[PDB]
Parts: structure tokens; sequence; C-alpha cells
């Protein structure tokens, strides 16, 4: 499991404008 | 270079209106999060919302559903705070920062701030102090050392001074910052600590002056008779 | 869910300076720190456990695990007393910080407060408003935590404490006032102001003599 992905996830975002 | 920059301060009655605004500047602004923070004078930092202005999405803490409004303009370049109907504990600085959005190519976390922009929600209008005399006891003394002082209470706005004896007596003066009431008045106390066997010779008076309110008291601070 | 740090740490220059933020499980995920002076925003200092901005110096490391995150300054220096956050992504909506310790670097030795406690004068009495003035000075380092008891019952309304500041020989002074009505300054037996500093508590009381 990865711990750094497993946080982003609850605030990622895609590269949007 | 990288920056956030907050709008001026703000000082504001219950019941208004308000919108702070934070610009970035010399980044991609629509994809980054811009979180808000509170933080009252002298607490610790409050986080309240946050928002993507890519897609505009917006989060809140629970807390704050209904009673703040976060917004963002790509156009502009700029995030907002708003609120509908301040109060009195709405009073505190606020914070804009830059969030990452959960890539490895960012900083994951609050790497920019802006400088903060200052609420002051309050129904206060100008008041002058009321000086009470802090006056040393049989309890207070301890090797030969006594604490006297005046209780500055009730005024509005800051700032007052205080002296002692017309400018003459120094050493042992402390003057403690004022405290804000939950009158939206003001309050502090300056203290001195003398020679007990002084408090029959020498005679003290604390001098205080609101001059937003043109008000010059001048206190006589005595032991009790008792 | 509440993330818990110490209000207070002091250590001493070029020794290691640890602050801890405690919570449930805090280990699972990412925690940040960040440090803050009077009168300036905060700056992240450390990020994603243990990493480090670019121009935040070596000095500074961070780890993470169980239930317990800390933040390690390695040959402390007087310029990095300040307050310090732990900060952490719990829930989809709730972003968290901790609530802050002040670090203090020592540059003199400790010392205990000393406390005075005012009760209300007959002027103020007769005005219907009373306040009991607990006055504390010259205590290092500058923090220190009021508590008001009512006859042993802890009180909370109707107080304003300050912030710690400091004296001319360099030891620091505060003060916290207990607003109180005459009714209950005559209708109750006795009240105090505790003070507690770097673990040790003066306690002095006061009571409406009949003089």
């Amino acid at each position: 499991r990865d711990k750094k992905q497993k946080a982003y996830a609850l605030f990622y975002r895609p590269d949007v404008v | 270079e990288v920056q956030l920059v907050q709008s001026g301060a703000e000082v504001k009655k219950p019941g208004e209106s308000l919108k702070i605004s934070c610009k970035g500047s010399g980044y991609r602004f629509p994809s980054s999060w811009i979180g808000w923070v509170r933080q009252v004078p002298g607490k610790g930092l409050e986080w309240m919302g946050i928002i993507y202005p890519g897609d505009g999405e917006t989060r809140y803490r629970a807390s704050f559903q209904g009673q703040v409004t976060i917004s963002a303009d790509q156009s502009s370049n700029t995030a907002y705070l708003q609120w509908s109907s301040l109060k009195a504990s709405d009073t505190a600085m606020y914070y804009c920062a830059r969030h990452g959005r959960g890539v490895r190519e960012v900083i994951n976390a609050f790497d920019i701030w802006g400088q903060g922009t200052m609420v002051t929600v309050s129904s206060a209008s100008t008041k002058g102090p009321s000086v009470f005399p802090l006056a040393p006891s049989s309890k207070s003394t301890s090797g030969g050392t006594a604490a006297l002082g005046c209780l500055v209470k009730d005024y509005f706005p800051e700032p007052v001074t205080v002296s002692w004896n017309s400018g003459a007596l120094t050493s042992g003066v402390h003057t403690f910052p004022a405290v804000l009431q939950s009158s939206g008045l003001y309050s502090l106390s300056s203290v001195v600590t003398v020679p007990s066997s002084s408090l029959g010779t020498q005679t003290y008076i604390c001098n205080v002056n609101h001059k937003p309110s043109n008000t010059k008291v001048d206190k006589k601070v005595e032991p009790k008779s008792c | 869910y509440e993330l818990t740090q110490p209000p207070s740490v002091s250590v001493a220059p070029g020794t290691t300076a640890t602050i801890t933020c405690g919570g449930v499980d805090i280990g699972s995920t990412l925690v940040h720190w960040y440090q803050q002076r009077p009168g300036q925003a905060p700056l992240l200092v450390i990020y994603d456990d243990s990493d480090r901005p670019s121009g935040i110096p070596e000095r500074f490391s961070g780890s993470n695990s169980g239930n317990m995150a800390t933040l390690t300054i390695s040959r402390v220096e007087a310029g990095d007393e300040a307050d310090y956050y732990c900060q952490v992504w719990h829930s989809t909506s709730a972003v968290i910080f901790g609530g802050g310790t002040k670090l203090t670097v020592l540059s003199q030795p400790k010392a205990a407060p000393s406390v005075t406690l005012f009760p209300p004068s007959s002027e103020e009495l007769q005005a219907n408003k009373a306040t009991l003035v607990c006055l504390i000075s010259d205590f290092y380092p500058g923090a220190v935590t009021v508590a008001w008891k009512a006859d042993s019952s802890p009180v909370k309304a109707g107080v304003e404490t300050t912030t710690p500041s400091k004296q001319s020989n360099n030891k620091y002074a505060a003060s916290s006032y207990l607003s109180l009505t005459p009714e209950q300054w005559k209708s109750h037996r006795s009240y105090s102001c505790q003070v507690t500093h770097e673990g040790s508590t003066v306690e002095k009381t006061v009571a409406p003599t009949e003089c």
C-alpha cells in the first residue's frame, strides 16, 4: 500500500482551467 | 515569484456583510487549492474551508456550513471568503493558503500563505475608561515588596496611556496589554512593585489618559484600613 | 477528531527540540508542520511527514507513526523559537490543525511566577460590576495557564487572560481578569486564581472580607 497516494486521494484534482 | 496577496484590514459592525479576497501570482491559479484559515488573536489556527478554482470544487468544515461562502474567479486569479451576517465572534485574522492538488510534482500542503486579513467586528462606540484602585494588601507584602496598581476598565477604542506620579516612578512599573471583554470594551491594568515600608510615607497615583475620548484621570492608590 | 500538542516546550540552545502531535492513528496519514512568528503568516517547515521545503535548513525533520507525530529541530538556534502547528487532512471535508506549541530556546534560567490577586474595590462594587485581577510576574519561559476556581469548582465564563509579555529584567508577565457580579461576589465563599507554569502551580485565594 502507498501511504502518500492514499493521502493524496482525499484531495486529488486534475489539471483543469 | 509565487505569492498570495490578501485584501486590506476590515472594521465592520455586527449584522453587516463582508467579502475579503486573496489574489494569486506567479503560478497557474486554477491548478491549486486555496484554503481559508481563521486565527483569533493569541489563539490557534482553525481551518474553515477550501476551494479548487479549476472546477470550483468547494468544501467547508461542518461548523461553518451556512455561516460563510468561499468562491473563486479564474479570470482574475482571486479566491474569496464572504460573510452574510457578521457577528462579534467572527473577529479574527484570516489567511489564504495554496495547497497541492494531490500529485507528486507539487507540494501537497499549505506551501504558500497570504499575509492575512484582519477582520474586527464590534458594535462598540467611543467610551472613556473607569479607573479603579488595586490597593496593596497585608497578604500582598512578601520580602518587603508590595504590589499595587490601577484597573482601566471598559474603554473603547485603544490605546490608553498610563503613568505613575506624573512620570516620576519608572522602576517596577509594568503596564499589561489590553483585553477585549465580551462587551466589546477594552480593559487593562498597570502595576508597580514597591518597598512595603514606603506605603506609609510615599503616595502613589496612576495617571490614565484616553485621548480618543478626551479622558484624563488621576487615581490615588493607598492601603485599605484593615 | 483532535490533534493534541503540548502548549509549550522549552529546550537549551544547540540541543534537540521535539514537539509532539497526537491523533487517533495519525500514523496512517501525512503530517505537516508550520512555523509561525508573532505578527507573521505561517511558514511550511515540513510536509509529508519528513520532507523539507527548499529554503528550510537541514536542522528540521519530522516523523510520524502509530498515534504520534513529531517535529525535531537539531542544534536548535535562538531564531527558531516560535509557535509550531501540526496539521493533517483527516476526512474529505475536515482539515485539522493542532492546538499549537510555543517553542522557547532558553536564554536564561527558568523562573517560577509570582502571583498577586486583587479583589474588587469598594468603588467597583458600587458600579454594579466586579473584577478579580490576577497578576503574574517574573517567570520564564513566557507561557502560563490560568484557571479560576469558585470554591474549588473550575469556572471559565467571564475570564480574559493576557498574552505573556516581557519585563525590564527580561522575565515575563501576564494578567487574567475574572469579571463577576456583586451578587456573586457576596453570595459565594471565595474565589481563586491558579497559575500553571512548567508543570508547577501557584494558587491564591480571596474572600469578601468584612472590613
